[PDB]
């Protein structure tokens, strides 16, 4: 019944479970004790998909929390939800990351990998018909930005037809966490674009911005950074996981995006408002369209204004007609029309589901295309390329079973990425 | 200074002559007792098996390298038992330093241990 | 379970830890007579544990006098240790390197060798082990040189990390701290993983501004250094926001083997009236982090460009107010480069605060800030030494002191040669160009 | 009426009775007095199996517990279940065993064989119709070992219709008792194959990994290892001795299993969990068959992946239709095809048992046959050979009345089982 | 009953078993006035009892001093044995071992071996039967080896143990410990059964460091050899879980005849401080049982390897952290090989915790370890004989006084030979090829 088993990886890559899981929870009716409580019964007929059923409604969340460290890991177990994961699929080691990727792709997530894909084998095939996979974790650090790529790596080369969809986070402009964090971030897009279809790139920093912009809180803390950013983990989904008019799927939502095998576009949210900027508004499409066009609405720390949109997938949910968004996105697709891309006239993609959320009358989920993708990954290589100049930190590397030349390799990755949106940007 | 996987599992392709497909048959061994008979010549090949795909069989052949490395005194301690996993986080590590002793200790000439033991009868 | 242990060789060893374990004590509610309690890993983290409930501090004492070391038993900590771990020695002759390594300190370590052994034989989860010496001293320079060569030759891949402190450039507390302690940095630049080293004299100069006490004494100075020590470790044993490990530092610290030197510096230090009429946000802090009041080490780290820096803080603490600090020391013309890093930065939290013994003249505060610094400007106090130490190695002024212990003086010859690969190392790192 | 009298025989050949003993009381509804207690109708019809009725409700143990020491067997007595057992039939020697075989079976049991066979023949005849008898014991020590072999070879030069079946455990890999045992061990297999039909192979270790992998308990005691261990005698006889729609016997799980006299074969359960992993799964029979896969769920220290399984026989108890075994197996044996023996198609045995055990909605018990089973003989063989070659502890067999090249008989013995399971892992 | 009687010969052998009824009284709830108490077959175990109800210790005394032994009704035991079976010698000429065997000894014999007869004459189920002496001792090492040679002349099949106690490698307490003490290793050879040796100044060297007593006694020596007893006999007198015989060992210990030496190592033995601030699990306990500081007899089992060996675990213990420890002991360097049993071990549970008499300085345990270990190292203090020995007869020092006691020395002429035997079946077990 169209159905995705979950996987995450890293200490933060960890820690979007919550605001994930409670939300999905919340957003399917159902307690922290796992046991039901729903309103609707319009709340069911794809419950399925992120729950395996259990023995007395107990509805155990399809997850394996996978870290290299038990610092966090015990936190989400010892606080609060604690009986909502089941303890056979939270696996962890002990002895540190280091955060230093071969040292999480390659040789200490090889002691934990045979324990791995014994949890999901069974997993899979105790589900109906898989949907997909989903990876959550970072680029910056090391055990989610290493051993879920080996772990990746493993399952495409173990359900070729079945599709990998990830999500992660980007290292920042400014704002970075450590300094091997370029290499990390190189490391990590050489299996993800060879591997799985699609990635998402989630700045911190311009998070940071979200709040700072147009929430107005001058401090805030993680525990709503990644509340923010759960519910598009919410809104790809929303189509999907309880019925509407039109809605599609996330390999539909693949297919029509890229015309390459090149897969990274963009994320937003609709509507979003400060606490007392709440009702000062008229929450409609024409809030929902706005609060979809601007850099500040978005996550990249990339100008789209710099960019070109290649293709836009919208998921809108509540009482939402078409032509409410046929004659808004007429109305700044034209005075906008520079900004699409001429290889193909009307890339937009509509998709209307039913129900709201949690005290709002409408939703929106932003998937917009980009040239200027390669606006990271510029500020990547010239990040990356000058820490390789001196060899930097290279013996951290080196002295754990990676060739030099291979490091020098993904270099070329990344510039074959951007060889080709070095066209689009001005081409055609 | 150090090596990676990428060097290092050709050249102990070469001065074992063996098919090592990847570097976890370490995880057993049959290369690191192959790599003292390179130098030591008195190592009796006919103490250890030679199939014994069989963790709990294998823990007989970490133990005659303990007679080598008696006679030739270098002390350091081998822990077999995540050694004998055929997993890593050890058996690099002991790799990478049985080629710490790749030094001085070479007489340069070959030992073909690939007609020692029989062609592996 | 993700544990260490921490060797104390030295007098000054000895009266570190007296400092260190009490803020150990401290920092999870132990009684000190080790029977505790007047997180949930938390309650054995450093702390190998009986089923009495009282419980061992993981540490070892190596002395070579038994006037210090049997202080302990004197002192309200008797019931804290095990005489067997707290090894002593019968006679010493301090002062002398080559003969506390290389005749008298010997004797010893065969039983020291042991204890290291079974203390290795419960803590599963092993992250190789903390050294605590002096360079003043001779012995604690002595066997802790030694201390770690065999260690390391043991136990390969395992950390090593050591907190020193080196004679002033102003006030020495002996005459062989040219002789005796400038040698002990060749076999623990190979030995150490990374290492720490501090100044009395700059630790002082903060004692008498930021703590403003005419007449302090080792003993604050031990309290001061100690808050660094929990600071990096305790610090994986509380579960944080985004948490720091030991291994992390010797691989986010070093570009090249060698330069293992970076700086501490601590803040908030701040006497009793002077936390009040302030608030001390944490941008506050780390503008005075960068400026040399709070300087751990007698050293011009405004000239030097530095290299990168790990940072850990404590108690109530959000990444905002770090991206808005650190966004502007970056622009601030009092660093201006680093050419082999563009970040330059490492940044850690911990939710615990900063814990406040009753004793002393520190004042309490609810954020705290620790700082690990590597510049091109620490080999200047290298620098002074070799000002120093070639000069008394210009008259041959006992050598005899070193022959008669029973080493010749080819070591010597090597002594400055090393240094003057450190000091070509630093300028080699200062070659900054295309 | 299809009845068996119990034979127990060494000291822990003499533990295992309480496991046994009063799981098989509760699981008839039977209290620690012998007077009835029972709650449904079910448990009556086949009551007679392993129970001598008598006077007053009484419901006697048909039991002989045997050994050579009196250490332990007043352990039991003057332990709780004192008026379970009659005691004319606890019969017990005096002097030591020294766990010695052919002390064991040629010459001390032979000061009280010929008080053993006058005990079983009038239980025997007093019997309606025997289906057959078991034999419990160890074969690393010596009264369990040595004295209920020849205890086995009277009785089977005396009732040569009469089925043996025999239950006993393995030297270790790894966690041996003592030096001799590997002496213990190839004297046992060579009354065993030559007079008794089957006999089982459990490994303390393995057993010991169970707890350890599964169940999550760091130290258990024996009297949680016999506890698990005990329901297999339960299992074996669960489709046997109370109702259900299909259900076979051990003579018919005799005849199915081998195409030769050569009989072992191996053992695991279904369910099984630890204490809070509970009820975080839906017990089922997936849930059930995937516990019926590894040889994590199994005893025997030896892999069913390096060997290949012959016939298959499955054993449930609960609410379970056949199609969802039958998909199930399906769904198993078509990834894991080279792991059956292409000597036969569909080697397996289903059957299905009606009420299910305490506190579990289901249950299953696994008989699965093997190559890899001389991976136990080649371990033994060699661990036996090599302290033969300076004749190693001899004298205290030659010592006692047994002919050294009598002991050199049962290598061949040992190596006529291998050369078959030689061909039949890679032939055909 | 399965029940064993006890012979006491020698000076040793009186001392010896003043620790080990000692023990034997406590470990069952016996008043020391024989009438006791202030399991179920322990009530009865080594005592066959009187319908008055205290019970006599099936024991023997033999000595031809009147001095030690009326020490017994001197002292608070003065109830406890019976004065016939406290068979003593009015003169004595000791450290003659060829008048103690053939002229003075003999006398008591044919008194002493109906003392043997009775006593077989209640103990129905009879394990062979238990021998203290010394080779320190003349008349223990002299009517000791002569009492069993007629005992197993006697009693053909039946259990012959012993628990001897040999001169140091340094220490002797007579000079005689060549002469007359190593020829009795050749009527004991093929009369005891199985046999056990200890040293005084290795347990001495125990003293000093686990006891940390200056200066101890004998009896503290005593007390520390009578729990070995007790945690071989009375653990098949307790209902234990794996349960050991006396019948186990001997064929367990030796793959040919000749080979009954193993070592003897008990632990833990921890001092009154040194249980507190230590949790001594079980596999901390064999960790210490394989290294040398809890070693009974002063050689080097490091150096040799082991041969098989079997250990008997008392109190709370599971099997599981038995596995876990033994096998990372098989796994590690200090153990090399066996290559005639690829397992070498015997284990044995047994639930009774370990006994604590309360005047000596031992402290107490929940749980505890014997170790009964062969080797191939073991026969160096018979090589220190053969050094010493060989040296003695180089002189023919008071052959006379081997002679004019009624014996030639054609004996002397045996004596090197059959130790050279022995010296020649450990190179012999040290073949160890194809
Ligand atoms: N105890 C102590 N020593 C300090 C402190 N600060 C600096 N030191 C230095 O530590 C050195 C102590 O070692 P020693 O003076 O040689 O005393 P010791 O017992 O002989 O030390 P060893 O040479 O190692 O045996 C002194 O030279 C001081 O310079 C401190 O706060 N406490
Ligand atoms: N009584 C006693 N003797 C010990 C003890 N430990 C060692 N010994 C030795 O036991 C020997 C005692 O026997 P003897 O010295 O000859 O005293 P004795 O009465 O003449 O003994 P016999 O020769 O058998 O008559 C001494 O040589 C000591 O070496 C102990 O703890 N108690
Ligand atoms: N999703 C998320 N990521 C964060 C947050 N805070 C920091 N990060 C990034 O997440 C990573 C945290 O490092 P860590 O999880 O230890 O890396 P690991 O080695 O893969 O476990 C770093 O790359 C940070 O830049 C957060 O609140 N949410
Ligand atoms: N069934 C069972 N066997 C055990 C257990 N513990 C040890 N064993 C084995 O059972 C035997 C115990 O020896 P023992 O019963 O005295 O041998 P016996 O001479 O035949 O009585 C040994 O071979 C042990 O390996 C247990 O808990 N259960």
């Amino acid at each position: 019944m169209r159905e995705i088993v979950h996987i995450q990886a890293g200490q933060c890559g960890n820690q979007v479970g919550a605001a994930f899981w409670s939300t999905i929870a919340d957003e399917h009716g159902l307690d922290s004790a796992g046991i039901y409580h729903g309103t609707s019964e319009a709340q069911h007929e794809r419950l399925n998909v992120y729950f395996n059923e259990a023995a007395g409604g107990k509805y155990v969340p399809r997850a394996v929390l996978v870290d290299l460290e038990p610092g966090t890991m015990d936190a989400v177990k010892s606080g609060k939800f604690g009986n909502l994961f089941r303890p056979d699929n939270i696996i962890y080691g002990q002895s540190g990351a280091g955060n230093i990727w071969a040292k999480g792709h390659y040789t200490e997530g090889a002691e934990l990998a045979d324990a791995v894909l014994d949890v999901v084998r069974r997993e899979a095939e105790a589900c109906d018909a898989l949907q997909g996979f989903q990876l959550t974790h970072s680029l910056g650090g090391g055990t989610g930005s290493g051993m879920g790529t080996l772990l990746l790596s493993k399952i495409r080369e173990e359900y070729p037809d079945r599709m990998m969809a990830t999500f992660s986070v980007a290292p920042a402009p400014k704002s970075s966490d450590t300094v091997v964090e370029p290499y990390n971030a190189t490391l990590s897009m050489h299996q993800l674009v060879e591997n799985s279809d699609e990635t998402f790139c989630i700045d911190n920093e311009a998070l940071s911005s979200i709040f700072a912009n147009t929430l107005k809180i001058k401090s805030p803390s993680y525990d709503d950074l990644n509340h923010l950013v759960s519910a598009v983990m919410a809104g790809v989904t929303t189509s999907f996981r309880f019925p509407g008019e039109l809605n599609s799927d996330l390999r539909k939502l693949a297919v029509n995006m890229v015309p390459f095998p090149r897969h990274f576009f963009m994320v937003g949210f609709a509507p979003l408002a400060a606490i007392g900027s709440s009702s000062f508004q008229a929450v409609s499409v024409p809030e929902l369209t706005q609060q979809m066009f601007d850099a500040n609405n978005m996550m990249v720390a990339a100008d789209p204004r710099h960019g070109r949109y290649l293709t836009v997938a919208a998921l809108f949910r509540g009482k939402v007609s078409m032509k409410e968004v046929d004659e808004q996105i007429r109305s700044v697709q034209t005075k906008n029309s520079a900004y699409f891309v001429e290889w193909i006239p009307d890339n937009v993609l509509k998709a209307v589901c039913s129900v709201p959320p949690k005290d709002l009358k409408m939703s929106a989920t932003f998937i917009g295309n980009s040239t200027s993708i390669q606006e990271i990954f510029r500020r990547l290589g010239d990040q990356f390329s000058a820490m390789f100049r001196r060899k930097a930190f290279l013996h951290w590397y080196t002295g754990e079973g990676m060739d030099e030349m291979e490091f020098t390799e993904a270099e070329s990755n990344m510039n074959d990425l951007v060889s080709e949106y070095q066209q689009y940007q001005e081409a055609g | 200074m150090s090596e990676s996987r990428q060097e290092l599992l050709a050249w102990i392709n070469q001065v074992t002559s063996l098919g090592l497909t990847r570097i976890e048959d370490c995880g057993k061994g049959y290369a690191m007792i192959q790599i003292f008979d390179s130098i030591y010549q008195d190592i009796p090949l006919k103490k250890v098996n030679f199939e014994c795909n069989n963790e709990y069989q294998y823990i007989n052949n970490w133990k005659v390298l303990q007679q080598v490395f008696l006679k030739k005194g270098i002390d350091k301690v081998v822990d077999p038992e995540r050694l004998s996993r055929c997993k890593m986080q050890d058996n690099l590590e002991f790799v990478q330093w049985a080629k710490r002793f790749w030094d001085q200790y070479y007489p340069g000439g070959d030992y073909d241990a690939l007609a020692r033991r029989g062609n592996r009868g | 379970m993700r544990e260490v242990i921490s060797v104390h060789v030295g007098q000054a060893g000895v009266q570190i830890g007296n400092a260190c374990w009490e803020l150990y004590c401290l920092e999870h509610g132990i009684g000190p007579d080790g029977f505790p309690t007047e997180l949930n890993d938390g309650f054995g983290t450093f702390f190998s544990e009986t089923g009495q409930g009282k419980f061992v501090p993981r540490s070892i004492y190596v002395d070579l006098e038994p006037n210090v070391i049997d202080q302990v038993r004197t002192g309200p900590y008797k019931d804290l240790f095990h005489p067997e771990q707290m090894v002593t020695g019968k006679e010493d002759a301090s002062n002398n390197y080559a003969r506390g390594h290389y005749t008298v300190g010997k004797e010893m370590i065969d039983s020291v060798l042991e204890r290291i052994r079974r203390m290795a034989d419960n803590c599963s989860g092993l992250q190789g082990f903390l050294v605590f010496h002096s360079f003043g001293g001779g012995t604690g320079s002595g066997l802790g040189a030694l201390l770690l060569e065999r260690l390391n030759m043991e136990y390969g891949k395992k950390s090593n990390l050591q907190f020193s402190v080196y004679p002033a450039p102003q006030v020495s507390t002996s005459v062989v701290e040219p002789y005796n302690s400038v040698l002990t940095t060749h076999a623990t630049l190979d030995n150490s993983d990374c290492t720490f080293m501090v100044d009395n004299e700059a630790c002082y100069d903060i004692c008498r501004r930021n703590l403003d006490i005419e007449r302090p004494t080792y003993e604050n100075l031990n309290r001061l250094i100690a808050q660094v020590v929990s600071s990096i470790t305790a610090s994986l044993r509380f579960a944080g926001s985004l948490n720091v490990d030991l291994n992390e530092f010797q691989t986010n610290l070093v570009p090249y083997p060698r330069i293992h030197f970076p700086l501490v510096t601590y803040s908030p230090i701040v006497s009793a009236a002077k936390a009040f009429h302030e608030s001390n946000s944490v941008q506050e802090i780390t503008n005075q982090c960068f400026e040399p009041y709070n300087q751990m080490v007698k050293c011009d780290p405004r000239t030097g460009r530095y290299m990168a820096t790990c940072l850990l803080y404590r108690g109530d603490v959000i990444p905002r107010d770090v991206q808005a600090a650190v966004t502007s020391i970056k622009s601030r013309r009092t660093i201006q480069f680093v050419d082999w890093c563009p970040t330059g930065f490492k940044i850690g939290i911990c939710y615990e605060p900063p814990q406040h013994v009753p004793g002393s003249g520190i004042a309490k505060v609810n954020r705290a800030v620790c700082m690990l610094s590597n510049t091109t400007s620490i080999a200047e106090a290298w620098s002074r030494l070799d000002h120093k130490f070639d000069l008394m190695y210009s008259k041959r002024a006992f050598v005899h002191w070193y022959v008669g212990e029973g080493m010749e003086e080819g070591e010597f010859s090597e002594a400055r040669e090393d240094l003057a690969a450190l000091e070509r190392d630093y300028e080699e790192v200062g070659q900054d160009s295309m």
